[PDB]
């Protein structure tokens, strides 16, 4: 992130009352050999980041200097997606009833280990091995 | 990216109204058609 806008991103999470667009685009590029017009089935699962929420205060400290903040993203990792040959990664409703609150609790961890060496691990609220390998599912069509 | 509104479209059309074909392009394209290219210029991405 460009330094001035990184400081502005900081500020948003720090104070700036805005809602960061957390578009979790779930692009599913298939193929065209077996068919699949718009193979890439994509859906930006956005999470408007409430100004300085629990998640954004964790992100405030994340971008302040520390790298030990588990950012709570309220169940936003679709664990069952009815994707077809069109451009939509729409999750199965009922599989995930709330489908925004029944996806899968996802967490984020920026690992700025100055040596800032800013990495970014996508953890889970219950990360067992899903900090390096998140296992969701795509109900393909 | 800003989908230009009806009022915004009028502005562009009037800006280039002297030139007939310029205005024509804008006016012919339906409102909420002409989109705004607000391309980001800030970097951060160093180069390689």
């Amino acid at each position: 992130i460009s330094p001035p806008s990184r400081a502005q991103m900081k500020r948003e999470l720090y104070n700036g009352t805005a809602d960061i667009t957390l578009r979790f685009t779930w692009n599913f590029q298939r193929d065209l050999a077996k068919g699949g017009t718009v193979e890439y089935a994509n859906e930006k699962h956005m999470l408007a980041l409430a100004p300085n929420s629990t998640a954004r205060r964790q992100l405030a400290s994340l971008l302040e200097g520390t790298s030990d903040q588990s950012v709570v993203i309220p169940n936003l990792f679709p664990k069952y997606i009815r994707a077809p040959n069109g451009p939509e990664a729409n999750p199965v409703k009922q599989l995930q009833p709330n489908e925004e609150a029944d996806y899968l609790g996802v967490r984020i961890q920026l690992r700025r280990e100055q040596g800032f060496l800013e990495w970014w691990v996508i953890e889970l609220q219950e990360c067992r091995t899903d900090c390096n390998l998140l296992p969701m599912v795509i109900f393909s069509d | 990216i800003i989908p230009f509104t009806a009022q915004a479209y009028e502005e562009l059309s009037r800006q280039f109204d002297p030139q007939p074909l310029a205005m024509q392009f804008i006016s012919q394209y339906s409102p909420e058609d002409i989109v705004t290219a607000q391309i980001e210029g800030s970097s951060g991405a160093l180069w390689r």
